[PDB]
């Protein structure tokens, strides 16, 4: 089972955009399915539940009247149109599967949500997308790399191109005086392996599309 | 039957919570000339007789409702099929549930063709076979979501010879009366089609049917007062 | 509406300890609540659905209880990789309401932080901003103090710090705390020390401009 989320970025506030949520790996017209939020640094919100069919569609108070919940059995994707969006609609998204395959017709068929995607980040802001300038770290051992003066969140770190997860730290974002934001990522490694051992990070920020991923 | 709450046509209907052990007896009285039901799903229960099926039902003197469905309903004409159930017919273990009797056959979405179903007599040698059957209708916009029709939908039914046609309501539908009180956009009309011993039932029907599962397996005579 | 009256807020408890988490509803919800772990950073897993069935494959050290409007949700024995903001969710009522949260952390012994200084860059120097970093690596308790002192001053308002969530496996943190000046400060001064205060370690890593 899998649920993968996908459109979010930086938009306007009061304009449009939609995310995609592609099933796989269970009968997804036979299922309810959700949307749940989370700013970050705060819970889960929900936001919106489709059925089976598209027949019948729930609706939070924050979002109703400007959201849009609808599905494709076919294609088995669950979408979610916002319009006149806010800058307090900046959060995580998540896509959720209801476990019960309810199809009560009227209400009730939303219960425990069994499976949940790694959601899409969206930021609703009016400023200025700016690229990552990447720094190294100059070095058992420790190294790492310096992400300055990015916007907007997130962004993605991996050290030997997904190979060495093993003592690694990628340090929340610190969002700077300027508006800009700040993160470090380090990993310790032995003494010996800085002969025949070359360490590089992945820097990508798809806002600006600013990856180019150097070494360290 | 020691059950609660439940009024005489609600268990007519095999409405949930009203499944139950059916006694036999000689003698009944009749107490409702208008059978009211307070719980499953809201009917316009005069678009048809359906008010007189409890009624004729104690004239047997041995009733009971038929172990299994006397069809499945998943794999009839018209592409699969799911199983309806409702919040207005709350199921003790799910929120929600339908009548034991029918099965609520809606599509997985376009326009068809009359369909065609012969119903079995798989009741006993003798038993009159009593055949509950219905359909649906809601307003236009969520007859687009649930069917591929907004259009008026054609039925009818024939068995032991009686062949009766409908056509069911778009819009403008009456308040929800003798029902489980939750507000719902559609309604429900309910008729039963009654099979001698070995003969066979037909329903011509379109979207929006309700499929038949449980039938009355009804024998004896009681007398009536 | 119904409103989520999650509790705790946030607790600590040693591996092996009792934890126990209350959600309490305004109006009667009966069986339609549910309990969701959340691993860092990464999506909810479920645990507990009709507030005392047990999921799939979760351990046996997890419970629910309760009816009504009282709901309970306890952990046997509490485990390292139970580092987590868990929450409560009721599905009795068309509109869906989850619990504040409630973070999870362990009770573990002193670590001491290992110390390690960065300088800024060949590559950042080129822009005009110097950005000297100091690494305080798995350390527990989550409280340290660190003061940056360049050329024998304290500096205030100059750094910012970001400390990592407590790591599912040996539960300690981990600290990054940035110091920022322009290219024109940081050829003014040479010595660059981190003087940082703990329980297991006065320790200070300093550099020397360019050596
Ligand atoms: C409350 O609703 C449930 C769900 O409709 C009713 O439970 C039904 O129980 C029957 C008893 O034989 C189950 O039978 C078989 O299950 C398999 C596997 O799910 C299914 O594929 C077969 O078609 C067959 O129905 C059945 O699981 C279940 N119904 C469904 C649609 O799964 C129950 O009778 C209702 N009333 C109560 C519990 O009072
Ligand atoms: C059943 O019918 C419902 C319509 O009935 C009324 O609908 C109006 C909604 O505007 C409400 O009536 C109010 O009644 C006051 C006097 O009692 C008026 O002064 C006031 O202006 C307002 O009109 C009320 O909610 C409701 N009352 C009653 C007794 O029904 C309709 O809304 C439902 O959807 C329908 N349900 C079904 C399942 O068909």
């Amino acid at each position: 089972v899998q649920l993968v989320e996908s459109g979010g970025g930086l938009v306007q506030p009061g304009r449009s955009l939609r995310l995609s949520c592609a099933a796989s790996g269970f009968t997804f017209d036979d299922f309810t399915m959700h949307w749940v939020r989370q700013v970050p640094g705060k819970g889960l919100e929900w936001i919106s539940s489709i059925n089976w069919k598209g027949n019948a569609l729930d609706y939070a108070g924050s979002v109703r009247g400007r959201f849009a919940i609808s599905r494709d059995n076919a294609k088995n994707s669950l979408y979610l149109q916002m319009n006149s969006l806010r800058v307090e609609d900046t959060a995580l998204y998540y896509c959720a599967k209801d476990f019960r395959s309810s199809s009560s017709m009227d209400y009730f068929y939303y219960y425990g949500m069994g499976v949940w995607g790694q959601g899409t980040t969206v930021i609703v802001s009016g400023a200025s997308t700016k690229g990552p300038s990447v720094f190294p770290l100059a070095p058992t051992a420790a190294l790492g790399c310096l992400v300055k003066d990015y916007f907007p969140e997130p962004v993605t770190v991996s050290w030997n191109s997904g190979a060495l997860t093993s003592g690694v730290h990628t340090f929340p974002a610190v969002l700077q005086s300027s508006g800009l934001y700040s993160l470090s990522s380090v990993v310790t490694v032995p003494s010996s392996s800085l002969g025949t051992q070359t360490y590089i990070c992945n820097v990508n920020h798809k806002p600006s599309n600013t990856k180019v991923d150097k070494r360290v | 039957p020691n059950c609660l709450n439940c009024t005489d046509l609600d268990v007519a209907l095999g409405r949930p919570m009203c499944m139950g052990t059916i006694p036999s007896a000689k003698a009944s009285i009749l107490h409702e000339v208008r059978p009211v039901t307070s719980g499953c799903f809201p009917i316009m229960h005069d678009r048809t007789k359906i008010r007189q099926l409890p009624n004729l039902l104690r004239g047997y003197e041995n009733i009971r409702l038929s172990t299994h469905n006397v069809i499945n309903a998943e794999r009839a004409p018209g592409g699969p099929y799911r199983l309806g159930t409702s919040g207005s017919c709350p199921n003790v273990t799910s929120r929600n549930g339908f009548f034991a009797t029918m099965a609520w056959a809606v599509p997985r979405k376009t326009a068809t063709n009359p369909l065609t179903v012969e119903v079995p007599y798989i009741c006993t040698k003798g038993e009159d076979q009593i055949t509950v059957w219905g359909f649906h209708s809601d307003d236009k916009t969520q007859m687009k979501n649930l069917y591929g029709d907004s259009n008026p939908q054609k039925f009818t039914s024939s068995a032991n010879g009686v062949t009766t046609h409908y056509v069911s309501q778009i819009g403008d539908f009456p308040n929800q009366t003798e029902d489980g009180g939750l507000p719902q956009s559609g309604r429900i009309v309910v008729d039963y089609m009654v099979q001698k011993p070995g003969k066979t039932g037909t329903i011509v029907y379109q979207r929006g049917v309700l499929l038949p599962q449980k039938v009355w397996c009804a024998s004896g005579r009681s007398k009536v007062i | 509406d119904i409103q989520m009256t999650q509790s705790p807020s946030s607790l600590s408890a040693s591996v092996g300890d009792r934890v126990t988490i209350t959600c309490q509803a305004s109006q009667d919800i009966r069986q339609c609540l549910n309990w969701y772990q959340q691993k860092p950073g990464k999506p909810p897993k479920l645990l507990i659905y009709d507030a005392s069935t047990l999921e799939t494959g979760v351990p046996s050290r997890f419970s629910g209880r309760g009816s009504g409007t009282h709901f309970t949700f306890t952990i046997s024995s509490l485990q390292a990789e139970d580092v987590a903001t868990y929450y409560c969710q009721q599905f009795a009522n068309v509109p869906l309401a989850f619990g504040g949260g409630t973070k999870v952390e362990i009770k573990r012994t002193v670590a001491a932080p290992s110390v390690f200084i960065f300088p800024p860059s060949d590559e950042q120097l080129k822009s005009g901003t110097a950005s000297v970093v100091c690494l305080l690596n798995n350390f527990y308790p989550r409280e340290a103090k660190v003061q940056w002192k360049v050329d024998n001053a304290l500096q205030s308002g100059n750094s910012q710090e970001s400390v990592t969530e407590q790591d599912s496996k040996d539960s300690t943190y981990s600290l990054s705390s940035t110091l920022t000046l322009s290219k024109a400060d940081y050829e003014k001064h040479k010595v660059y020390a981190c003087e940082v205060t703990h329980q297991g370690l006065p320790v200070t890593k300093s550099f020397n401009r360019g050596e």
